[PDB]
């Protein structure tokens, strides 16, 4: 009964701003470090950015830093990523993972599985 | 598929896992360790049951 | 202060599962015998599992032999019923009831008088 839900897809203005939530059910979200990935049409599915457990780590790829924000709450079961200055290369499937670290030091940096997936939200930018 | 009380190819055929289970299902990735250039065909798995 | 609680009901798609719960408080539930029963809209109340104080003796309905299961906790005080493959056809209100056996042998198939009865709970199949 593990689900994973993502929500806030939708066609924005180059420039603009969208938001994402990523919500889940039968299961409690804090304990797992979430991370945000997209497939962009004719690419392979990349990570944008990666929070962690109690939210004290996170990481950003290099495309996006000074522009998304990810953040979560764990009394509400969700975690966030905030979308500001979008651009034509932004437009993709975005999916919303959780998992638990495969390697020691805190960092989120490095990539491995991902234990839930969801069915993801489209985000598109054109104009 | 591997939890109690749920349906599937390997949750039906393969192994059950009855409702009523206490211990713990622990699982991780074998990518660097199990799969060749050429396909690791040795595990098999089956499809059909009566 | 004998009560007898179910949880767990509610609202299913047919094919999925469900889990209810019979707790006892004010006396010691591993001595009884717990058996579950339900009535539909316009039916008997009709015996659906049982199962033995020792939990070595079990007895189902025929029309939910190889779905559901039933089990205890005599440590937790604890009866428990597990749905799956849920149909339409089990719509219906449990009841969970303890009582002691009123003939000879082990076999829980036989009915008999039921002491303690619980409230019962709704689980409604519906897509």
């Amino acid at each position: 009964q593990v689900q994973l839900q993502e929500s806030g897809g939708g066609l924005v203005q180059p420039g603009g701003s969208l938001r994402l939530s990523c919500a889940a059910s039968g299961f409690t979200l804090d304990y797992y470090a979430i991370g945000w990935f997209r497939q962009a049409p004719g690419k392979e599915r990349e990570g944008v950015s990666c929070i962690s457990s109690s939210g004290g780590r996170t990481n950003y790829a290099d495309s996006v830093k000074g522009r998304f924000t990810i953040s979560r709450d764990n009394t509400k079961n969700t975690v966030y990523l905030q979308m500001n200055s979008l651009k034509p290369e932004d437009t993709a499937v975005y999916y919303c993972a959780a998992w638990e670290a495969s390697r020691w030091y805190c960092p989120l940096q490095f990539s491995a599985d991902f234990s839930s997936w969801g069915q993801g939200t489209q985000v598109t930018v054109s104009s | 598929q591997i939890a109690p009380g749920q349906t599937g190819k390997i949750a039906d055929y393969n192994y059950k896992l009855p409702d009523d289970f206490t211990g713990c299902v622990i699982a991780w990735n074998s990518n660097n360790l199990d799969s060749k250039v050429g396909g690791n065909y040795n595990y098999l798995y089956r499809l059909f049951r009566k």
